[PDB]
């Protein structure tokens, strides 16, 4: 199987919560099973990024509906050309 | 004179020996049923040699940190 194998033959973008998870399944038991579903949340949340993306939803919601300036060290965006300049 | 039947007792011993066999084949049916409705381990039902079910992924990259358990 090449279930693990990432596009360059190393490990995939979401290994490791995966190895996670099959680490509980394999030290659990069927009763047991549902002792680690947080494992498996956070492997569907490497997967999809869900949370993440409604998380960033309610941050953008907030943003928008504020008027107040923002002081924090900002992010700037450079042309590809201007990489190391000045 | 002509009639010889068997004796009461013979005929009630008789039938509940086969009673008997029949309560030990329900009692079997039951557990068997039992049985097959039970979990088995991951080496007698999924792989006896390499029965460890974590994963290994791609050795190429292998980056440290990567393992996570």
């Amino acid at each position: 199987t090449a279930a693990g194998i990432s596009l360059t033959g190393g490990r995939n973008r979401c290994f490791s919560e995966w190895q996670s998870f099959m680490h509980c399944t394999a030290k659990t038991d069927a009763k047991s099973r549902a002792q680690c579903l947080p494992n498996f949340e956070d492997y569907m949340e490497c997967l999809h990024h869900t949370k993440e993306k409604a998380r960033l939803r309610e941050i953008e919601s907030v943003l928008k509906q504020k008027k107040e300036g923002l002081e924090a060290p900002p992010v700037k965006v450079i042309p590809v050309k201007a990489i190391g300049l000045v | 004179t002509f009639f010889h039947p068997k004796s009461r007792e013979d005929i009630l011993n008789e039938e509940a020996k086969i009673v008997q066999a029949l309560n030990n084949q329900r009692e079997l049916t039951i557990k068997m049923h039992e049985l097959k409705r039970e979990e088995k381990d991951y080496a007698h039902s999924y792989s006896p040699l390499f029965s460890d079910p974590v994963p290994q992924g791609g050795s190429i990259g292998k980056a440290p940190g990567s393992s996570r358990e």
